[PDB]
């Protein structure tokens, strides 16, 4: 949320995006497509592995330790027993609940981040040969058919080739 | 005309809630769970060495309670106690028994071995009702009744020394008569008094003659010590009645040995983390089944659920 | 011409000091407190059950010193002691006074139900001018010291079943006389032997004669023990002299009770944390008042202020 | 401060501004004005308010503890005791530390957010009409009334409307 | 890393910068050079320092305390003693890890915000008469010599005074 | 033509590998280590006063074994015990031992005062070949072995009064013989019964007659207790033979003072954190030395690096 991409100026997710986490909806003089982009993808899925690798499959192991459960009433040995139990799991039940809060803010964070990344990428790649509708959509100045949406996709587009076209475009009255 | 070109990010129609720092409802694409909350309700017999107690506690299959002589010798990693156990011997107390119980317990080992104390000048073996072993009046077999022999119990002073490199662990009693006919019949004299000591340590303890509630109609009772002699270290007995006397020694090892509470059933599988409700799967960090534990365990909190984000902000159209 | 349009936040004249990970102080524009660091001096009565000691240890309310009759068979959520309190009755000591406390304050009850022992062959009521009970020498009311009848003291050997659903608690003592005169004149024999046992438990006690330093003209001493009685067990008591009886049972209950060492005067006010320096308010998540707690408490640290931001960095102009 | 907005390229806050957090200032030919914009200010209020709904008002009922003053020497036992509090002291006291050094933090980085992610909505929503000029101000080459400055705050300006009279200032010689 | 230009846009550090954290490389007709940025550069030094504060030379007294090593074999409060030790110890050893990781993250994202503070900065210092090239570089549409660039790093660039030369080679055919 | 500017940041040949949420190895351009990992191996003699205790523990220097008259009166804020330190005196041991240490290491003194006892009737000064000072029999200096003065031990009943504004620590003692004829040669009567009382407590020992097996020759044994006697209230020490007599008092004080178990050598140099190791710099929070530490030390931790980045991210060309 901080970035303000993902529930912000993106205005909702795509449920018919099921190959990628990320990605390109287009329309030309050929049509509607979609298409995922593996990169951006990719880079948030390597962080909320690395947060896993960090918390599953990690245990500690311990033996012989204080008994916890009593028979008997015994006053001050046991109510030291009692409390050094309850203390412990009152700090190890705070440690998780803040993990988890903290980790959660940082994913949703970090998920936004790669989304906002990849809008700053493409809007520079476009140069002067597109504007941004607020909306993460570019109206592009120029024909671009199905080759050229995916030089913009690759990162091999050529603004260059373009440019008259698109300022010719963007400039008129 | 031209083109438009939109960037976007995935959304699911099965979004789940996960808590944040700035909201405690967020729905994320997907999640996990980082609490075990349940068990299959055995404890598997694998990877950790199990000895289920069956009717036997720890310390009745130290002493050799007759329930318990399938014991004898045996180790474990995790020694399991049965609500159901009872003792069915001799009745006895141990001050401090919840230090023997631990103790043992971390040394995992009932190893025994007899050794040859010079009792001359008394009668061995006595037995009781109280403790049949096959139809027969019996005893603990770790220990040894002395009685007068031709009614006299002349004073003892036995020496036992630890010539081994390890130390030796010496279980022993007092028998505390319920009445005073019963002391002369026994023991030939008043009242006794025992001694045991080493170079390092002593304890003496006072037999008290008096009726105590009966208990497989004893009135009786017997109270148990221990004493740990060190290598080159000497065990001195010295009494003149009551004794209830050590067979020979336990080992004391150390290592990850211990025990617990459990009514679960032992299962033919394999599982690192026992608790008293069965093994629990470790692969999660926490785990709210039970604060007691042994072996690779999730810690133990409060929550029974904490679900960890692995996914982005789900927004659906 | 055209026109400007500027974008901006906030400011605030009076900002707020914080600190944060990488400056110990940002001003921001607003910051509440998380550290309650007052009390208003006063325990508040509600919403727990607060029993004010006055005068009166807990443990003198238990076995029946007579400035504390008041306190027969009341309940509390909080016992509150009080550091003038002071006893005066017949010199006492509790070995393991600690644990006894402990275990009455975790109960919550001073329930006491008389039984008939049957004390046939002595002496009943003795009393003291150590305890005065409305001018009369007196003696604790829940105990009764026993004495020679027509100088006999026969052997006592008394029993009190337990056919309660729940556990009793027994409290007795041992009376160490300053001289063997003082055994005699009481007792009518030298020095007892006191037993009290149950089929699960045993305790033995000996009188020790001899003077010790005068406490309200009394060189002797009663020392304190108890025993928890569970249903279906059976209460035995053996002795030849020296025993200070029961005359009933405390009921020992299971809950939230527990008991606090404060002079703060109780106040007719509804607070859900008390400690010993008086109510405090719980809406922040910690307190620097005391580490000593009851109730629904913020947590204790040492930190005597932490500020939450809860505004923007301040930027004046 | 991560964002660079707030203490960053907004030289600093305005002590008028009582009515939000965020806002707007605006001149044209009608004059100079004020307004609040109360969507960004509840966003930063929202997400304070979830911190605090998580601190304020949430302790844990203790009953019988252990004993934490003595009034006799006694040795290992009372070494114990106190040893157990004075552990559990100082981890608290940590956490309460670290709790409030991070929160702060990011109240701090989440209220720049929001000045951010308004700024940035602004300046899209202004096309090719205006210029940012690095202070957080926009330069507008166009006449904007005071129905047109609301019509941006409100989110309903059409910037086809002006852009034949924008480019035409922005691009002359 | 969330910010996009450290590890992201800007393709790698400079081995050859010494005399600062973040600066400039220029070409233009006097030829190639290169400038430390001071004031992003003791930005970020002055967070870090604010870390180090925390961090060293803030240790804890303390004095008698429990045994913590044993000759003999004792049973139940040897078992206390050592448990207490033990929970002790996993929870501040639970502590430092957490916070190194925290910290370390934090130090990452800081460092990369403050190179991205310094891009947006010069971006906007520049107007109408340069072209971002998506790599961190920016092209400068009009002659631009040793003062010129000077005047930018140092933030006295007034952009009028080329713009008309700036507009005329950005948008020719 | 133009020109080009581009924005930039600096790498470093040699980078670093830390630790982050979302990896586990990320180079860096520089970091700090935050856990110390090494001693020089001496105990530096500043800033904390320490005490070499060299072949004596601090309760042989407390009673006053031969080898430790040179400890006398002194005062430490750590005192250091040797593994290599060994008794040399009357066999003893001391029910609770590690309670005595702990108190008096915690009071930081062995500030002694020499009272004037009564003890009209017995022989004083009593001393053994197991005890040797200066080639002559001796015994503990600050207790005080009393015998029977012409074949007659009258009962002892022997007051001391504390009439100071502070605490009085009182260590004593009971005589265990080895044999009844041992009793009867050194106090010339059966065996006796010790009772230390104040206003406040009572202490009473029996000794307990029997072979233990030999120190230095010597099957008896001494038992050692202790007393604490608070203002205004008054030691009571009440015997018939048994009796090892206090010959004062010591100070008891409360304040910073410990003991720590080390072979470490002391050295002339200045560190304010000390571990069983040597001690460490403390310039870092955290420490993987010893969980044992006294002053101002880093917090122990299991790691044994833990790195703080202190640079941007590694990005080499
Ligand atoms: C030639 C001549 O004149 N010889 C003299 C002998 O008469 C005399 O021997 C004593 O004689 C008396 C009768 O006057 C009596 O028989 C003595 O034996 C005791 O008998 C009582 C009463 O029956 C008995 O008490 C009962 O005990 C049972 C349970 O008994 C056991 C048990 O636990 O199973 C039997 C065990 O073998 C015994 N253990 C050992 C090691 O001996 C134990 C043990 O005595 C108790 O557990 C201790 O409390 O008891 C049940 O508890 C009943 O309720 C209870 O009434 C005693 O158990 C018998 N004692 C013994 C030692 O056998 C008999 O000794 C002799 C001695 O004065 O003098 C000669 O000159
Ligand atoms: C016909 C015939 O010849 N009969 C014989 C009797 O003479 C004889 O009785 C005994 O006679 C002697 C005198 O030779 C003496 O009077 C015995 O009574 C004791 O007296 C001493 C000395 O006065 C007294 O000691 C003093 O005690 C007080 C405080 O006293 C109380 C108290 O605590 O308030 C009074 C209580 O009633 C009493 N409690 C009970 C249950 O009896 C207690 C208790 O004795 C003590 O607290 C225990 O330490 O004491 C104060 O402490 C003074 O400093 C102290 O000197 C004793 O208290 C008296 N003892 C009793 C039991 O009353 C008297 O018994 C008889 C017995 O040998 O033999 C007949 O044949
Ligand atoms: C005129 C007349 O007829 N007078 C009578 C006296 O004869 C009689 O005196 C007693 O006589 C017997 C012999 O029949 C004997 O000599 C008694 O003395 C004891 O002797 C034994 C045997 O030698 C001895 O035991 C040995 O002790 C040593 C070590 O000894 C010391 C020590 O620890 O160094 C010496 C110390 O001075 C002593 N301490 C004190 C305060 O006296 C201690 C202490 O006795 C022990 O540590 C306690 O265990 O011992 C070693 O341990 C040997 O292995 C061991 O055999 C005793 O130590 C001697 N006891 C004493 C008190 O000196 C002698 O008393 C008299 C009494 O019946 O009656 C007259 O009528
Ligand atoms: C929502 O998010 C979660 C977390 O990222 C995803 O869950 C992971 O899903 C993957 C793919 O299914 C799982 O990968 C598999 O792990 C198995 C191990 O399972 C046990 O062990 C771990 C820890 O020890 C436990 O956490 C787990 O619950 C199990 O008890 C492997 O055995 C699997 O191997 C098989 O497939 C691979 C394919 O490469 C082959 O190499 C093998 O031959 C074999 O056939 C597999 O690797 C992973 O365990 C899940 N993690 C967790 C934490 O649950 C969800 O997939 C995701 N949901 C959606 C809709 O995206
Ligand atoms: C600086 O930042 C802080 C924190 O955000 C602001 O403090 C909050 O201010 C609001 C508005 O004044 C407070 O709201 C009021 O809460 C009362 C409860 O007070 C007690 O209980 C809480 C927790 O149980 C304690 O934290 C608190 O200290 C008190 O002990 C309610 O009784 C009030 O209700 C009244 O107003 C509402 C209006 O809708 C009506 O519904 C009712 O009829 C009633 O009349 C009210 O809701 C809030 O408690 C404050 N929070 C904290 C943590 O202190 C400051 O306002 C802010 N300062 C500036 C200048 O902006
Ligand atoms: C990688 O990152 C680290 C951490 O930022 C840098 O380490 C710091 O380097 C500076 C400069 O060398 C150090 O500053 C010096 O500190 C000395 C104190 O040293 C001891 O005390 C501290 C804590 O008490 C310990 O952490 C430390 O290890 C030492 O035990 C001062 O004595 C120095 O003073 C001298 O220079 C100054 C210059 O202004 C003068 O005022 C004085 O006259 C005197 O001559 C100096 O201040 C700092 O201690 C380091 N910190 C840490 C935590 O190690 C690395 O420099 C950096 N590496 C690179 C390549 O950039
Ligand atoms: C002191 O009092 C106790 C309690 O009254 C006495 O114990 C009781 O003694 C009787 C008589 O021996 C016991 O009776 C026996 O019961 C068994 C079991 O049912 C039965 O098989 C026998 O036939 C016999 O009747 C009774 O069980 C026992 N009660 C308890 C609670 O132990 C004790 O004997 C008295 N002691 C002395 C020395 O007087
Ligand atoms: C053993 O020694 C102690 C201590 O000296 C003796 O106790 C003391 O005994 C005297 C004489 O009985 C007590 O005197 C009394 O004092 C009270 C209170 O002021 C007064 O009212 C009486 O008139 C009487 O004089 C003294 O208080 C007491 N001291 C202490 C400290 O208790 C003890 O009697 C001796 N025991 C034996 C058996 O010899
Ligand atoms: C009870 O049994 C113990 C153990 O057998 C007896 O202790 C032993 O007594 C003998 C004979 O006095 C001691 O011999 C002495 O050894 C020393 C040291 O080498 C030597 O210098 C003497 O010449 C003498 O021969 C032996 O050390 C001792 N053993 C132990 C383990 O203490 C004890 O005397 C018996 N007690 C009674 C009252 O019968
Ligand atoms: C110890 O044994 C000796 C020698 O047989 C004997 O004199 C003594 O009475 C015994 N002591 C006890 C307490 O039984
Ligand atoms: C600033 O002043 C106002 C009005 O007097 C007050 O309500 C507010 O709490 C103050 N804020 C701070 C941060 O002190
Ligand atoms: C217990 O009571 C019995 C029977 O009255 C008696 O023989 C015995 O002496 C008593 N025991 C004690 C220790 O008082
Ligand atoms: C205490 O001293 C008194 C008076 O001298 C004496 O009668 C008594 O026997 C002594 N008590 C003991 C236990 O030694």
């Amino acid at each position: 949320g901080i970035f303000g991409a993902i529930a912000g100026f993106i205005e909702n997710g795509w449920e018919g995006m099921v190959d990628g986490w990320y990605g390109f909806r287009h329309q030309n003089s050929e049509g509607i497509g979609q298409a995922a982009d593996l990169k951006s993808t990719q880079a948030a899925i390597d962080q909320i592995n690395g947060k896993l690798n960090r918390l599953i499959g990690k245990t500690n192991e311990k033996f012989h330790q204080i008994e916890k459960e009593f028979s008997e009433v015994e006053g001050r040995i046991q109510d030291l027993e009692k409390y050094v139990e309850d203390t412990k799991i009152d700090l190890w039940s705070y440690n998780a609940e803040l993990l988890v809060a903290l980790e959660n803010q940082h994913t949703i964070d970090l998920t936004d981040s790669e989304m906002n990344k990849l809008f700053e990428k493409t809007k520079k790649q476009l140069r002067e040969n597109a504007e941004d509708m607020g909306n993460g959509c570019f109206k592009i100045y120029h024909k671009c058919d199905n080759a050229c949406i995916g030089s913009i996709r690759n990162g091999t587009y050529d603004h260059d080739v373009y440019r008259d076209e698109a300022l010719n475009n963007r400039f008129q009255i | 005309p031209g083109a438009t070109l939109c960037l976007g990010h995935h959304a699911v129609p099965n979004g789940t809630i996960v808590k944040t720092i700035t909201n405690d409802q967020i729905e994320v694409t997907n999640a996990t769970e980082l609490v075990q909350s349940s068990s299959t309700g055995e404890i598997c017999d694998s990877p950790h060495q199990i000895l289920d107690g069956e009717n036997c506690t720890l310390i009745d299959a130290l002493l050799g309670d007759p329930q318990c002589d399938g014991f004898q010798n045996k180790k474990w990693d995790l020694f399991v106690e049965r609500s159901k156990a009872y003792s069915n011997c001799y009745p006895y107390d141990v001050p401090d028994y919840a230090s023997l119980r631990s103790l043992v317990a971390s040394s995992g080992t009932l190893e025994f071995n007899n050794e040859s104390f010079n009792w001359t000048g008394v009668t061995q073996n006595g037995t009781s009702s109280a403790c049949i072993r096959r139809s027969n009046n019996s005893f603990f077999s770790r220990l040894n009744w002395l009685t007068h022999l031709k009614f006299k119990y002349p004073a003892l002073n036995v020496t036992m020394p630890n010539n081994e490199k390890f130390d030796k662990l010496y279980i022993w009693g007092v028998h505390h008569p319920g009445t005073d006919n019963d002391q002369i019949f026994l023991y030939a004299q008043a009242s006794g008094r025992i001694t045991v000591s080493t170079k390092r340590s002593q304890q003496t303890v006072i037999p008290n003659i008096g009726s105590r509630p009966r208990v497989r109609n004893i009135p009786s009772r017997i109270s148990i010590y221990w004493t740990i002699v060190k290598p080159g270290d000497i065990l001195l007995i010295n009494s003149t009645g009551n004794l209830i006397a050590p067979r020979g020694y336990f080992k004391i090892r150390s290592g990850k040995s211990s025990i617990m509470r459990s009514d679960a059933p032992i299962g033919k599988c394999n599982s690192e983390c026992i608790t008293p409700n069965g093994s629990i799967p470790n692969d999660k960090p926490f785990q709210n089944v039970n604060r007691i534990t042994y072996g690779a365990c999730p810690r133990y909190v409060k929550q029974n659920t904490l679900k960890l984000a692995t996914g982005m902000r789900n927004v659906p159209e």
